[PDB]
């Protein structure tokens, strides 16, 4: 947090939290099921469902691979995203939608294209 | 006439008794409670300024 | 109900009073605070020369 | 420069070439494809890794969003779309028909069990009547947007013609339940 | 190879945390149901106790009394629970519920079903027999408002004769923590037993007449009790 | 003295010793003493309990749609729902009386009657 | 990320100072019993409230476990943190804000009443006077404090 | 039961089953606390807290710290101690009475010094 300011080490501990505590819940997730969990565990598993989804991104050099063409995100607009998702903003959009898409002003064009 | 008004002023001013009881703290903790929001904010505002003080020099 | 509005009338002068102590005592500890950074600063300045 | 991993726990259960679409990869991708083949499967390996992601999460769940569920009927449309009988190879203008219903979404309402009698007849039919849509995707390697028209006018044509194959306990232990009277039998 | 051994490891590590736990609090919950068993048997003793009373000065001709001429047609409550890791219970009901609609097909009726709870009203909609109604959302912990609405509509359906011929409920007797079992048990018409050897307001006809309903509801809120006691 | 048992669908809700008790059935009004003859009866919809309580106490008791039933032994009223007027919920009872639905506004009655109004 | 689960001291007590000794006997038992009832956190109202102090406890010495890097705290200022847990002062404060009263506290105490760590490190020892001017200084400043959902901790 | 007597095979059996048991309750006694217990195995509880202490011995090396002597208990008096504690002939005295005993003649002397 020296180096990077607040935000961005806030942001990205919280993140690593989240995925960290869905890694651990899998294994249960595949046995007994996502309704079984507490209100607080299944909304943590439905944030980083999305999270690992918001990950991925359509690069330039994955013409080949996907067909659409490739997109940079800004580091103040990586942070503004993560830190909406991670606070559940985006709880109300469907999974598939930020999946390979790049920044917000395009995961709102996929949500609409759903 | 005046002995049923004495009955319903006897409930209107114990009701407004309790209610004035009931709104007295209330308006004391409202105060209060900003109060000491804007005492953690006067704080942190002379730490952060402190901070950029630091960090300036 | 003259002995609640007056319980109204001194809570809300009592209020007057505790928010004054209160805002007055966090004047002393901005004080107290931005003095040790002051400190903190001069010190990094020290160190880095 | 890519994999296809033929896994035995696929294999078995009907899923015939038994290509592990997780794993599985080729990393030259749609460069070494026809256009029509590009525009058509573009996407289709990240959807069904996403499907199969998917499937092994949902496996015990009771109920699911509507994105979900629909992400759900057309993986299971598009894994039966792909299994494939040993010496039967398709010519790349009958993949490319037979690939366009799968991401257009034209198998959607066909339900999963006939999906491969869906593909076989009507691959057949364009065959028999339609002929000229394959010999545009194989003289030029697009679908033009003409064809793609016409191919969507006789899939809905054809649609309309379809058939699918839609389909002691002991009255002694059983007990009674009684209202009780305080007087001797009438 | 070693690390998905590993893995296994620490999976089964963490569900044998989640199971040890769910023993535990199910032996709690097993003491709040019949800690609420026992505090509601006192109003069914009594209820019992002033319906064999009235009935002895009654006509004994409620319609809830006396069989149909041609029944075609009988109604049944199958319970069961709103969530999993129950084991039997789900089958143990649902297999007598099968049991008995072959012996009803085998007198010659034909059951009309309602259901309790989310796991029978997900067998009976793979199975391909409709559910006339269906509550879901209380098996946890019934409360008597629901018990209410289960047996106006059961009476109401009976009092029709869209009808029925006959009620039963489908259920578990909790006998003791070691030990319970489905029971299927006729409801209405009720069979009437004559043993050996008072002012009514307005009169004992009417009375009869307005509490067999009321009887009726205390009688399914019972085996709804025994139903969440024998879950846990 | 008498033995009295409010008995709720769900609860032994109270129990013990008075000296008369007051109530409104559908064949009129009543109140019993320690010698009253055997009977059942039903409350109205709207009805009230009043205990006039040994050692001189009292209790008043919303009931919704009970049945009363003597004998020498001991009076027990058994009641789908019932509320005490020391703990009567005063406030909402006055807009549930104005409601569409017979029974709720009848049990909004009933508990302005363990009002006193 | 120090298991204290499993990591383990041969020497133990002797390596500890009495004031020391005085707060952590406790610590690793109430780790030990909040790690075995982790799982209930999910049902924390069905618990018995007996058990239900444990948990809550424990949440709020793992957060209080918690230290950013290159902040080491001497002996008199970490006597002082783990008292906080131990002696149960911290169970009014949610958890989401525990670092941030041990550091405001600490702070605090810093500048208005050093007479406690004086105290602490010349003696060794926590005396019930230093123990009686810490509870009244806590006090003190939980009415000065504020929750990040802005409740009152008192 | 060919080495050790017959009846010491017995009481070590017994011994064991008792504290096994409790080690299985010690659970719902940490979770739900002893009034959630039924009164048949609340009455083996009893037993089982007296005997777990019982086990319990002032040894030599603690006369360095306590003063008192360290105590040496023939076979033939354990063997009884035990026979006569899990039939629950001891249970009216406290779990303080069986703390550091040792024989159990001194165990009548501590009693009726509490």
């Amino acid at each position: 947090p020296a180096i990077v300011g607040d935000e961005h080490y806030r942001v990205a501990q919280e993140v690593i939290r989240i995925l960290q505590r869905y890694k651990d819940l899998q294994d249960i997730i595949a046995i007994l099921g996502i309704d079984e969990l507490s209100e607080e565990d299944k909304q943590l598993v439905n944030r980083a469902r999305r999270i690992e989804r918001f990950l991925s991104q359509n690069m330039m050099a994955a013409e080949q691979f996907t067909g659409q063409p490739g997109s940079t995100v800004p580091l103040k607009e990586t942070i503004e995203a993560f830190d909406k998702l991670t606070k559940g903003e985006f709880d109300h959009l469907p999974e598939q939608a930020f999946f390979l898409i790049g920044g917000l002003d395009d995961l709102a064009k996929k949500a609409e294209s759903l | 006439a005046e002995r049923e008004a004495m009955l319903a002023k006897t409930a209107a001013d114990n009701r407004k008794s309790a209610e004035q009881v009931a709104a007295a703290q209330a308006d004391y903790e409202k105060e209060m409670a900003e109060a000491r929001a804007q005492a953690s904010a006067l704080r942190d505002e002379a730490r952060a300024a402190g901070r950029s003080v630091v960090d300036e020099k | 109900l003259a002995d609640a509005d007056a319980m109204h009338a001194k809570a809300l002068a009592d209020a007057k009073a505790e928010s004054e102590k209160v805002t007055e005592e966090a004047k002393q500890d901005s004080e107290r605070i931005a003095a040790q950074l002051s400190e903190q600063a001069g010190s990094e300045a020290e160190r880095i020369k | 420069d890519g994999q296809c991993f033929l896994e035995s726990d696929l294999f078995n259960q009907g899923v015939r070439p038994a290509i592990n679409v997780g794993v599985s990869v080729s990393r030259v991708g749609g460069a070494a494809q026809i256009k029509a083949m590009k525009e058509v499967a573009g996407s289709l390996r990240l959807d069904l890794s996403q499907y199969r992601e998917l499937e092994a999460f949902a496996a015990f769940a009771s109920d699911l969003d509507a994105a979900s569920k629909a992400q759900l009927d057309r993986g299971a449309r598009l894994v039966e779309l792909l299994k494939q009988p040993q010496y039967s190879p398709l010519a790349v203008e009958e993949q490319v028909v037979a690939i366009f219903l799968g991401t257009q979404g034209h198998l959607d309402s066909v339900p999963v069990e006939d999906v491969q009698r869906f593909e076989s007849e009507l691959l057949e039919h364009v065959k028999a009547s339609h002929s000229d849509i394959f010999d545009g995707i194989r003289e030029t390697k697009k679908l033009s947007e003409e064809a793609e028209e016409k191919l969507v006018s006789v899939i809905n044509e054809f649609k309309k013609g379809f058939q699918a194959s839609d389909g002691a306990l002991d009255p002694e232990d059983l007990e009674k339940e009684s209202v009780k009277v305080r007087k001797p039998a009438p | 190879t070693l690390r998905e051994l590993r893995g296994r490891i620490r999976s089964a590590g963490s569900i044998k945390k989640i199971t040890k736990a769910q023993e535990l609090i199910a032996t709690s919950r097993i003491a709040k149901a019949q800690a609420r068993v026992e505090a509601a048997r006192p109003y069914a003793a009594e209820i019992t106790n002033m319906l064999t009373e009235l009935a002895g000065a009654s006509a004994l001709d409620h319609p809830l009394l006396v069989e149909r001429k041609q029944p075609k047609r009988a109604g049944v409550l199958v319970v069961s629970s709103d969530r999993g890791l129950c084991g039997a219970y789900n089958a143990n009901v649902l297999r007598r519920a099968e049991e008995l609609f072959s012996l009803l097909r085998d007198e010659g009726k034909d059951p009309v079903l309602y259901v309790v709870g989310r796991k029978a009203l997900g067998y009976f909609s793979f199975r391909q027999r409709t559910v006339v109604e269906s509550w879901t959302g209380f098996s946890e912990r019934p409360t008597y408002e629901n018990a209410r609405e289960i047996a106006d509509t059961l009476v109401n359906a009976f009092m029709a004769g869209l009808g029925v011929d006959e009620l039963h409920i489908v259920f578990t007797e909790f006998r003791s923590m070691l030990s319970q079992t489905a029971v299927a048990r006729r409801a209405a018409p009720m069979e009437v037993e004559y043993v050996g050897e008072y002012s009514f307001e307005p009169d004992p006809e009417t009375l009869f007449d307005a509490l067999l309903p009321r009887y009726i509801a205390t009688r399914v809120y019972a085996a709804l009790l025994e139903a969440a006691a024998s879950e846990s | 003295d008498l033995n009295v048992e409010i008995v709720a669908v769900e609860r032994e809700l109270w129990s013990g010793p008075a000296t008369f008790v007051f109530t409104r059935t559908t064949a009129g009004e009543i109140g019993i003493l320690p010698r009253h003859i055997p009977l059942v009866a039903q409350l109205v919809d709207d009805a009230m309990v009043r205990v006039e309580r040994e050692g001189e106490d009292d209790l008043r008791i919303a009931v919704d749609g009970g049945f009363l039933s003597v004998t020498e032994e001991t009076v027990r009223i058994l009641v789908e729902n019932a509320q005490f007027e020391s703990e009567i919920d005063a406030d909402a009872a006055k807009e549930d009386a104005a409601s569409d639905d017979e029974r709720t506004a009848a049990w909004g009655r009933a508990r302005l009657r363990a009002l006193g109004q | 990320a120090i298991n204290v689960g499993v990591s383990v001291s041969r020497v133990g007590g002797a390596a500890q100072i009495k004031a020391m000794k005085e707060v952590a006997g406790s610590l690793r038992l109430d780790l030990s019993q909040y790690r075995e009832l982790e799982a209930f956190a999910a049902f924390a109202s069905d618990l018995d409230a007996a058990s239900k102090a444990q948990l809550d406890r424990g949440a709020r010495l793992v957060e209080l476990l918690k230290q950013p890097q290159y902040s080491p705290l001497a002996v008199e200022e970490q006597v002082v943190a783990i008292f906080l847990g131990t002696q149960g002062h911290l169970d009014s404060v949610p958890v989401e804000d525990v670092q941030r009263f041990e550091s405001e506290l600490l702070e605090h105490v810093k500048a208005s009443h050093s007479d406690i760590f004086d105290g602490i490190r010349e003696t060794k020892k926590l005396s019930e006077e230093a123990e009686e001017k810490l509870v009244s200084v806590i006090n003190e400043f939980k009415k000065g404090f504020q929750a990040s959902d802005g409740s009152s901790v008192v």
